C-alpha cells in the first residue's frame, strides 16, 4: 500500500539470489520479513522466482527499489529463490522450471525497455549473487556454478 | 548533496528571498534566523549603550570562556574532553548558545536534569560547529500579504541536508556540562540541587528578576522563532520551513534516530506535503488589544510550586515574543510531523499553547463575517466561556443574555474582570473584542479571529463511519442529522437506569445503593468513554473510576457510602462497558479487531515443529490513506552510567539514556498498536480535510490547535461541509478496514499465523451522503 517514487529511467536488470537452501520454499512473504528486519517499508526486489516456478511480483515494476546499490535509482532487480548449498557456499541449484520462468520474464523486460541491459550483482559487488555464470546461461542454456559471468 | 561551494550556498537563500518577498525582508528573515546561534555586535552595542539581564550574563560568560580557553592551554599534559570541541567555535556563540538554551530548558516543569540541560546545549554547539561557516559567510551577504510559497522554483541549493547530529551522546554531555559549569562561575545564574540532578533552580536573584521586573529577557529569544516571510514549501525530507543555509535543517518527521528518519526518503506521497505546506502558509499577527491587557495583568503545595517557578519563565519567553512582532503586518510558522502523523509547529511561541498564547494571536487576513459568521462567532464565544454542553440555540442566548457584560469588557482592567472568571480568560477576552467590533462596524467587517471547535470524540466517529453503524454514529453528535446531544451523558443514563433497574431489584450486585447514595452524573461516566484506546476494557474503567471519583470522595469524606473500595469501582466498570458496548457498537468492535491483530503482528512464530518456521519479534508498520507510512518499533534500552565529579566537589553519576543497540519490547509493541493507530488516523483526517477545504472551497488560513481547527468566521461554515464531505469520501471510496486487514495480513507467517480476526460486520448507516446536511 506504501508507494515509492518512480525511476526516471530503467537501464539495467539485475539477477541476485537469496542464500537459501533447496529445502526452503520461501517467497515474497518470507523475503519481505527479512527486509522488514533489515529495516524496510517493503521488499527491495521487483520480482522474485519461487523454487516452484511461480513469479511473485514485489515492488511496483517502475519503482526505485532496494536491491543493487548505487543502482537502485535505475534498474529492476530479480531474486531467484535458492543459491546456497546444504551448509556451504554458492551453488547454482536453481530448478529448470525456475530457469524457464526467468527466461521469458527477461525477454519481456528487455523488449519493454529498449536499451536496458542484463547484469548480475557479482558483477559490481564482492558478493556471490546470483552465484552463477549468467552470460553463459543466457547465451547457452548451460547453467554452471560460478562467481563470474 | 554538496554540489555547490560554501558561497553559492551562502547566496541562494538570500538571493531567492530578495528576488521574492523583497530585499529589506530577505535580510530580516536570515538575520532573525542567525539569532539562534549568536546575538551580534550590532544588536548588542545599540542595546548596551542605549541603556547609558542581558548585557550582564553575556559579558561575564564570554570572559570565562576565554580565561578557561587558555588556562587549559597552559601547555601541560592533559586535554579535557570538551576542548577541541569548543575551540573553533567562536565563544561569542558559545556563551550565547549556553545562556539561550539553559533558560529554554528551565521552561520544562517536567525534566531538568544536568543530563537533559547538558545534552540540550550539547546538540546546539554542534549545529553551530557544523554550520558556523556557511553562516558566517551568509551573514556577510550583509551587515548584521505576500504568498512566497513556490513548488519548484527553489534553487537546487536550498534542498535540506543532514538533520541528525553526529557526535556521541556521551561527548555531547561533557561539552554541555562544561558550558553549564562556566555559566555558574562567571554568572551565578543557576545552581545544582540535591547534589550527590535538578539544574532547574535559578538563584533567588535571577529568579525574582525575570518574574518581578520590566522585561529582562530582552535579548534572549527562543531557539526557534516565527518567520517574517512565507516559510519554505517542503519537498524531500529535510530543510523546509526555514531559509538560512547557515543552520541546521529541520526534519519532516520528528524521529528517534537518523535511521528512522531515513526510511521516508524514497516514499512518494503528495497529499502529505500539500497538507503540511498549506498549513504552513497561513498568515498570522499579534492581537494587540489582548496583548495590551496581558502586558499589565501578568505583573499584578511543594509539588505544585515547581510549575509556578517554571510557568513564569515560559510566560516571559512568550510575552517577549508577542511584543517582538506586535507590529508586523504578518507572521508565519514552519511545521513538522510526529512519527504518528500529527502536525506540530516548530517555534516555541505558536498558535498551539496555553490560552494566553492562543489569545495573543490571530489570523492576519479576513473576510466579511455577515450573517453566518456572526452566528458561529457567537457559538464560538459560548464554548469559550464554558457553555459547551447545552444545545446551540440555548447556547446563542447565553450570549445575548450577557450582551452588556461582554461590552463592559471595553475597559478590561477596570472592574470587568468577568472574562478572567471564564474557563479560558484570554481565549475569551479576545472574543469580546471581536464581538464589540462587529457591534461597531457591522456585518461588513473583515473579521479574522480564528474560531475553533472540538468534537465529543473522533475515532468513535471514524469507526462508526468505517463500520457503518447508526446508533453510535448518531450518538457522537456528528455523523448524521440530529439535535446535538452528548454521548458522555447518554452513557450515564444507561448506567443508572441499569443500577436501580436490576441491581437493587436483583457478590454485592446491590451496589446500586453505594452509587445512588453518592450520585451518578455524566461527570463520572465519561473519562473512560473517551479512553477507548490505551485505557481499555472494563478493567481500564476500574482504575480510572477508582482513581477519579471514588477515592477523591473518601479524601474529603463525601463517599461514606463506599464501604468497600475496589469492588465499587469494578462494579461501575461492568456498567460503563455494557453501556458503551450498546451505545457505540462498532467502535468497541473495531478496537477488539485491532487488539486482536495486535497479538499476531507482534508475536513470534508459534510452530514448535522446528523447521523453516521462525518469525522474529520485529517492527510493525501501516499506511494512512493520504499515503503517510507509520513505523512502530519499541526497543528495550541498552545503557551504561557515566561518572562526573567536575565542579570541584559534587559527584554525579547519571545514566546515559541509551546507546542504540536494542532488542524489541514485545509488551509495548502489542499494547501500542491500537492507540497509535487511532492517533495515526486523526492525523490523516486533518491533513485530508485541509487539502480539501483549500481546493473544494478555497480556504486559505488554517488554525490547528490540539486537533481542532478553524478559519475566519466568514469561512467557518464551509470547514464543516469540508469535514463532513471528507469523511464521506473516505469510507465510500473503499473499505479501509478491509485494506488494513490485507495490510496487516501481509506481515505475518505464511499461513501459520494467518489466524486473523474476522472483520467486524458492517451495519446499516443511512446512505453516507446522509452524513452531510445534504
Ligand atoms: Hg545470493
Ligand atoms: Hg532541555
Ligand atoms: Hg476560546
Ligand atoms: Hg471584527
Ligand atoms: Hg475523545
Amino acid at each position: 500500500r506504501v508507494q515509492f517514487k518512480q525511476r526516471e529511467s530503467t537501464d539495467a536488470i539485475f539477477v541476485h539470489c537469496s542464500a537459501t537452501k533447496p529445502s526452503q520454499n520461501v517467497g515474497v512473504r518470507e523475503i519481505r520479513q527479512w527486509h522488514k528486519e533489515q529495516g524496510w517499508l517493503d521488499v527491495g526486489y521487483h520480482f522474485i522466482i519461487k523454487r516452484d516456478g511461480t513469479v511473485e511480483a514485489g515492488r511496483d515494476e517502475m519503482a526505485v527499489g532496494s536491491h543493487a546499490k548505487g543502482y537502485n535509482h535505475n534498474s529492476i532487480g530479480v531474486c531467484l529463490v535458492g543459491g546456497i548449498d546444504d551448509k556451504g557456499k554458492f551453488d547454482a541449484n536453481f530448478t529448470p522450471a525456475q530457469m524457464q520462468s526467468l527466461r521469458s520474464l527477461l525477454v519481456t523486460l528487455l523488449a519493454k525497455y529498449e536499451g536496458a541491459v542484463l547484469r548480475a550483482h557479482h558483477e559490481v559487488a564482492p558478493k556471490a549473487c546470483p552465484s552463477f555464470d549468467l552470460k553463459r546461461w543466457w547465451e547457452k542454456n548451460e547453467l554452471v556454478t560460478s562467481d563470474r559471468g | 548533496k554538496n554540489d555547490f561551494s560554501d558561497i553559492e550556498l551562502a547566496a541562494i537563500p538570500f538571493n531567492t528571498l530578495a528576488d521574492h518577498y523583497g530585499e529589506r525582508l530577505a535580510r530580516e528573515q536570515l538575520a532573525l534566523e542567525h539569532e539562534s546561534y549568536e546575538m551580534g555586535e550590532a544588536r548588542f552595542r545599540k542595546m548596551f549603550e542605549r541603556q547609558l539581564l542581558i548585557t550582564t550574563l553575556l559579558p561575564k560568560m564570554i570572559a570565562r570562556i576565554n580565561d578557561w580557553f587558555e588556562e587549559v592551554k597552559a601547555k601541560r599534559g592533559k586535554r579535557p574532553t570538551a576542548f577541541q570541541f569548543l575551540q573553533e567555535i567562536k565563544p561569542e556563540a558559545v556563551a550565547y548558545i549556553t545562556i539561550k538554551t539553559t533558560l529554554a530548558c528551565l521552561t520544562s516543569a517536567d525534566n531538568t536534569t544536568v543530563q537533559a540541560v547538558a545534552s540540550a546545549i550539547g546538540r546546539a554547539i554542534e549545529d553551530e560547529a557544523r554550520f558556523g561557516r556557511i553562516r558566517d559567510l551568509e551573514a556577510k551577504h550583509f551587515k548584521k500579504f505576500m504568498q512566497v510559497v513556490e513548488a519548484d522554483m527553489l534553487s537546487k541549493g536550498l534542498l535540506g541536508g543532514e538533520a541528525w547530529s553526529s557526535w556521541h551522546k556521551e561527548d555531547s554531555i561533557h561539552v554541555g556540562v562544561r558550558c553549564i559549569e562556566m555559566l555558574i562561575e562567571s554568572t551565578g545564574m543557576v545552581s545544582l540541587h540535591r547534589q550527590n540532578s535538578e539544574t532547574i533552580e535559578l538563584a533567588p536573584e535571577y529568579a525574582e528578576a525575570i518574574a518581578t521586573r520590566a522585561g529582562a529577557l530582552a535579548g534572549i529569544s527562543p531557539m526557534f522563532q516565527p518567520c517574517v516571510v512565507p516559510p519554505k514549501p517542503w519537498t524531500g525530507i529535510t530543510g523546509g520551513g526555514y531559509w538560512a543555509n547557515g543552520r541546521r535543517p529541520l526534519a519532516l518527521v520528528r524521529t528517534h534516530s537518523k535511521k528512522a528518519l531515513m526510511r521516508y526518503e524514497d516514499v512518494y506521497m503528495p497529499e502529505v506535503y500539500k497538507a503540511i505546506n498549506i498549513a504552513q502558509n497561513t498568515a498570522w499577527k499579534i492581537n494587540k488589544k489582548v496583548l495590551a491587557v496581558a502586558n499589565v495583568i501578568t505583573k499584578w503545595v511543594y509539588r505544585k510550586d515547581k510549575a509556578r517557578k517554571s510557568r513564569r519563565i515560559s510566560l516571559e519567553f512568550m510575552l517577549e515574543q508577542a511584543n517582538k512582532f506586535a507590529n508586523h503586518k504578518a507572521i508565519w510558522f514552519p511545521y513538522n510531523m510526529d512519527w504518528r502523523g500529527r502536525v506540530y509547529a516548530v517555534s516555541m511561541f505558536n498558535p498551539q499553547g496555553n490560552d494566553m498564547t492562543k489569545g495573543l494571536l490571530t489570523l492576519a487576513k479576513g473576510k466579511p463575517i455577515g450573517k453566518e459568521g456572526y452566528y458561529w462567532l457567537k457559538i464560538h464565544g459560548a464554548n469559550c466561556a464554558g457553555v459547551d454542553k447545552v444545545p446551540f440555540p440555548e447556547r446563542i442566548k447565553f450570549i445575548e443574555e450577557n450582551h452588556e457584560n461582554i461590552m463592559a469588557c471595553a475597559k478590561s482592567p477596570l472592574e470587568n474582570t468577568w472574562w478572567a472568571e471564564q474557563d479560558s480568560p484570554f481565549c475569551f477576552l479576545a472574543f469580546c473584542f471581536e464581538y464589540a467590533g462587529v457591534q461597531h462596524h457591522g456585518l461588513s467587517y473583515n473579521c479574522s479571529l480564528p474560531l475553533a471547535f472540538d468534537g465529543s470524540c473522533s475515532g468513535i466517529q471514524h469507526f462508526s463511519a468505517m463500520l457503518r453503524d447508526e446508533v453510535g454514529g448518531r450518538a457522537v453528535n456528528l455523523l448524521p442529522s440530529e439535535t446535538v446531544q452528548d454521548i458522555y451523558g447518554i452513557v450515564a443514563k444507561k448506567v443508572n437506569e441499569i443500577l436501580q433497574a436490576d441491581a437493587i431489584n436483583g457478590g454485592t450486585k446491590a451496589l446500586a445503593g453505594q452509587w445512588l447514595a453518592y450520585g451518578v452524573t455524566r461527570s463520572v461516566t465519561k473519562r473512560s468513554v473517551m479512553t477507548l484506546a490505551y485505557g481499555s476494557k472494563e478493567f481500564g474503567f476500574r482504575q480510572q473510576v477508582l482513581e477519579d471519583t471514588i477515592q477523591p470522595a473518601i479524601d474529603s469524606g463525601k463517599g461514606l457510602m463506599f464501604t468497600q473500595p475496589n469492588q465499587a469501582a469494578g462494579y461501575m466498570a461492568k456498567l460503563i462497558w455494557e453501556s458503551v458496548s450498546v451505545t457505540v457498537v462498532a467502535a468497541v468492535e473495531a478496537m477488539n479487531w485491532l487488539k486482536s491483530a495486535a497479538k499476531l503482528l507482534a508475536a513470534e512464530v508459534k510452530d514448535k515443529k522446528t523447521g523453516e518456521i521462525l518469525r522474529k519479534r520485529s517492527a510493525v508498520h501501516w499506511v494512512t490513506p493520504d499515503g503517510f507510512p507509520v513505523w512502530q518499533e519499541y526497543k528495550k534500552p541498552i545503557q551504561t552510567r557515566l561518572n562526573l565529579m567536575f565542579l570541584g566537589q559534587f559527584r554525579l553519576q547519571p545514566t546515559i539514556n541509551t546507546n542504540k543497540d536494542s532488542e524489541i519490547d514485545a509488551h509495548k509493541q502489542e499494547s501500542g498498536i491500537a492507540p497509535n493507530f487511532v492517533h495515526s488516523q486523526d492525523g490523516s483526517h486533518l491533513r485530508k480535510t485541509v487539502v480539501w477545504a483549500h481546493e473544494k472551497y478555497g480556504i486559505e488560513s488554517f488554525a490547528l490547535i490540539h486537533d481542532s481547527f478553524g478559519t475566519i468566521p466568514a469561512d467557518a461554515a464551509n470547514l464543516f461541509k469540508a469535514v463532513r464531505e471528507t469523511m464521506v469520501d473516505t469510507y465510500e471510496s473503499s473499505d479501509v478496514l478491509a485494506d488494513f486487514y490485507d495490510q496487516f495480513a501481509d506481515q505475518l507467517h505464511e499461513s501459520q499465523l494467518d489466524k486473523m480476526p474476522a472483520l467486524p460486520a458492517k451495519g446499516n448507516l443511512n446512505l453516507r451522503d446522509i452524513l452531510e446536511s445534504d
